[PDB]
């Protein structure tokens, strides 16, 4: 959820 | 990257020690939840982890964020015999303790000062378990083994610097690694209550357990 | 056991191996199964553990602490030793071997980490020397850190997985390298047995020796 | 007591 917006920039 | 460049950009890469602000749990999440956020940078800079999917590199940091906070936590408080150094500005003794937490934590890092675990070893270890935590839940697992034994022959190396005989390398090495197993223990327990008792990026976190 | 040589310590931990025990559905008699199999096997487990070298020279309240808290995690190796020339499915007994797909009568995600551990198993073409080496460990140093000549005879293990790994051939790298494999997997165990536990004291009619393990944890 | 302290010692 979070997690993948986070790492992803 | 050669045994030294690996150390270098572990060391390079490691987060701040954050400060703190029923009593005292809400103390340690807002603690942690702060934390995690650089933890998630910090993830990116261990060599190797961004080469994995985007996939598998959250199922490892979902698997392995709790032991990854406990071993820092574990870490910073090795010379201060006794208690546990959750901030500079927070440091809790035994009788401030869920204690039995605390005493597997305490007896952690009296298990590192007996050791006498040099921040190099550190580093590596806390590694070490972001890519091992949630390896064993094709070809990228080969890579994933593979950074890991190249963490493997670093440890060996820092050991092999400090004129450690090639037997003893091969007793610290294991002496070291048995010592993930009592984390992913207390990770584990420590999972078990927080899940009991029950901000945003540590719902996904407490979730994925 | 500090005085053994490694040649000497591997005899003494495959001859000290329990025997392979066999098994007398739906998710209740698939427990009662696995309950009554793992009840006789914990008595096998007590004899198997005093024969560990060194293992008789803690004290007998020690003795208890860690096999109150190794036990599900030697059963649990143990299980995926004897599932490794089985791929895919767990043998749990020479007549009671399950799929995956009959793992979720009760349990279904603690089949695949089984399965996951046995396949890792296999794909490092893991030893009978080295099993019993890990099988040792796990019972010396799980609770080991819930309480210094311990750590020793884990040193004493340490040299034997070494001297194995030497005697096969593997260089110097390859050794430290597959020490570091086979104890990374432990973290792995520990973990399948914490999940495991939480789930047996979910469900608990277990004997007396199974129960007193659990509240143990 | 406990039945394991039984069958450790004999
Ligand atoms: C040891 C205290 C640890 C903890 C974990 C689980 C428990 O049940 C009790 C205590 C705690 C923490 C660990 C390391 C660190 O850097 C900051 C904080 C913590 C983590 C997450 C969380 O939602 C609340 C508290
Ligand atoms: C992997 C199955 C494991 C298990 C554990 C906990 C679960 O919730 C489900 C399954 C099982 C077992 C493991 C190894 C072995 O040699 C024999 C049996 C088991 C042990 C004790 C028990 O009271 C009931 C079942």
């Amino acid at each position: 959820k979070i997690l993948h917006r986070l790492l992803q920039d | 990257l050669t045994a030294d460049q690996m150390v270098s950009a572990l060391l390079d890469a490691e987060p701040p020690i954050l400060y703190s602000e029923a009593s005292m749990m809400g103390l340690l999440t807002n603690l942690a939840d702060r934390e995690l956020v650089h933890m998630i940078n910090w993830a990116k800079r261990v060599p190797g982890f961004v080469d994995l999917t985007l996939h598998d590199q959250v199922h490892l940091l979902e698997c392995a964020w709790l032991e990854i906070l406990m071993i820092g936590l574990v870490w910073r408080s090795m010379e201060h015999p006794g208690k546990l150094l959750f901030a500079p500005n927070l440091l809790l003794d035994r009788n401030q303790g869920m204690v039995e937490i605390f005493d597997m934590l305490l007896a952690t890092s009296s298990r590192f000062r007996m050791m006498n675990l040099q921040g190099e070893e550190f580093v590596c270890l806390k590694s070490i378990i972001l890519l091992n935590s949630g390896v064993y839940t094709l070809e990228e697992k080969d890579h994933i083994h593979r950074v890991l034994d190249k963490i493997t022959d670093t440890l060996i190396h820092l050991m092999a610097k400090a004129g450690l005989t090639l037997q003893q390398q091969h007793q610290r090495l294991a002496q070291l690694l048995l010592i993930l197993s009592h984390i992913r223990h207390m990770s584990n327990k420590g999972m078990e209550h927080l899940y009991s008792m029950k901000s945003d990026l540590l719902l996904e976190m407490l979730d994925a357990h």
